[PDB]
């Protein structure tokens, strides 16, 4: 189970520093090159820089101005990417990414980069950590139920039902941003119109910033 | 640097059809060797970029068997022979020739399917927000297709304006379909001055604007 995992992203303020880490597994740690790819929101996909399976060779991208920093310790498993001077452009996704095959020379890239981690989200900003304030959205057919998750600051929110065991017809939806400087968003499902009253319904929201979990409980009027 | 540049854009296609993703780099990516240092990536939304194709034509360990890489020098294609509604989702080709690594701008696949009109939901707000002191009035449009569809309020029959955000899901990766949320915020005392909240959506599948509404707040 080749398995990259990062963890370190979170809110910071510009002209900070943050320290990225990609704890690996499955795989013989030292005979990879590896590779880290970012994604700012609404945007593609740029590489950021690569590190030699000793670290020897370390590469970056020029528009950083070399703000970035790629180690590694193989005795850990673990890449890092250590991000001074942050700007508001920083703000992205950042996944690590193993290399099958290294450089074959010559400035060349290494290739194949075949196992992504999941990514950590890194916000630039200056305005506070704000958990959310969930609010039901009270409902022969099919109903329609779910949750507002106001207020909140930064990103993400995760918002499951029954503790996961409703899935089926949920929809959540994006997050949009207010004049506020703040996030809302609402999560419904659709459930049979005779389960209304019955079977409980019951949305769990994780602010993972703010370390925020509530569970409320969606009842009819 | 290379530019790697994509096209189509977005690409709608019938589960059942085949899928063409074209590829073109402003430098060959051939080497003597023979090879072209070319690669695509699959990310469905919310997810990490996947492997699909290595070295122009050579698919992953674990890619579905509908995937195929072709082309050399400046100009690939990704092939799916046979689309299905889970390869919804954005597309990437990668060029592993030079460094600094550069992408194209990627193609978003669009799953075209029946028309199916939206089911309207509204929900008025609890009593719970109003005792912080706010009113948040939100309209559900669940599981329609095509994605365009409108979405009026009205407040005593006055039509509202500039004072609601909308949120869009992406394609359903099953049914292939869209969901739409249209919220109306007001401060309490604003919405204690009216009496009627409604919703007005047009979509394509439905023959006329259904309508929803309710009372009370006032
Ligand atoms: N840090
Ligand atoms: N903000």
């Amino acid at each position: 189970q080749v398995q990259l995992l990062e963890s370190g992203g979170k809110l910071v303020k510009p002209g900070g520093s943050l320290r990225l880490s990609c704890a690996a597994s499955g795989f013989t740690f030292s005979d990879h090159y590896m590779i880290w790819i970012r994604q700012a929101p609404g945007k593609g996909l740029e590489w950021i820089s690569y590190i030699s399976s000793s670290g020897s060779n370390t590469i970056y991208a020029d528009s950083l101005m070399g703000r970035f920093t790629i180690s590694r310790d193989n005795a850990k498993n673990s890449l890092y990417l250590q991000m001074n001077s942050l700007r508001t452009e920083d703000t992205a996704v950042y996944y690590c990414a193993r290399a099958k095959w290294g450089t074959m020379g010559r400035g060349a890239p290494p290739t194949i980069y075949d196992h992504w981690g999941q990514g950590t989200l890194v916000t630039v900003s200056s305005a506070s950590t704000k958990g959310p304030s969930v609010f039901p959205l009270a409902p022969g057919g099919t109903a329609a139920l779910g949750c507002l998750v106001k207020d909140y600051f930064p990103e993400p929110v995760t918002v499951s039902w029954n503790s996961g065991a409703l899935t089926s017809g949920v929809h959540t939806f994006p997050a949009v941003l207010q004049s506020s400087g703040l996030y809302s968003l609402s999560s419904v499902v659709t459930v049979p119109s005779s389960s209304l009253g019955t079977q409980t319904y019951i949305c769990n929201v994780n602010h993972k910033p703010s370390n925020t979990k509530v569970d409320k409980r969606v009842e009819p009027k | 640097d290379i530019v790697m540049t994509q096209s189509p854009l977005s690409l709608p296609v019938t589960p059942g059809e085949p899928a063409s993703i074209s590829c073109r780099s402003s430098q060959s990516l051939l080497q003597s060797n023979g090879n072209n240092y070319l690669e695509w990536y699959l990310q469905k939304p919310g997810q990490s970029p996947q492997l699909l194709i290595y070295l122009g034509s050579n698919r992953a360990s674990g890619v579905p068997d509908r995937f195929s890489g072709s082309g050399s020098g400046t100009d690939f294609t990704l092939k799916i022979s046979r689309v299905e509604a889970e390869d919804a989702g954005v597309y990437y080709c990668m060029q592993a020739l030079q460094t600094p690594l550069t992408f194209g701008g990627g193609t978003k696949v669009e799953i075209k399917r029946t028309v199916a009109a939206p089911s309207v939901f509204i929900f008025p707000p609890s009593d719970e927000q109003l005792k912080s002191g706010t009113a948040s009035v939100v309209c559900l449009l669940n599981n329609f297709y095509p994605r365009e569809a409108k979405v009026q309020w009205k407040v005593d029959n006055a039509l509202q304006s500039g004072n609601s955000q909308e949120s869009v899901t992406e394609q359903d990766s099953k049914d292939s379909t869209y969901s739409l949320s249209s919220t109306l915020t007001l401060s309490k005392a604003d919405y204690e001055k009216h009496k009627v909240y409604a919703c007005e959506v047009t979509h394509q599948g439905l023959s006329s604007p259904v309508t929803k509404s309710f009372n009370r707040g006032e």
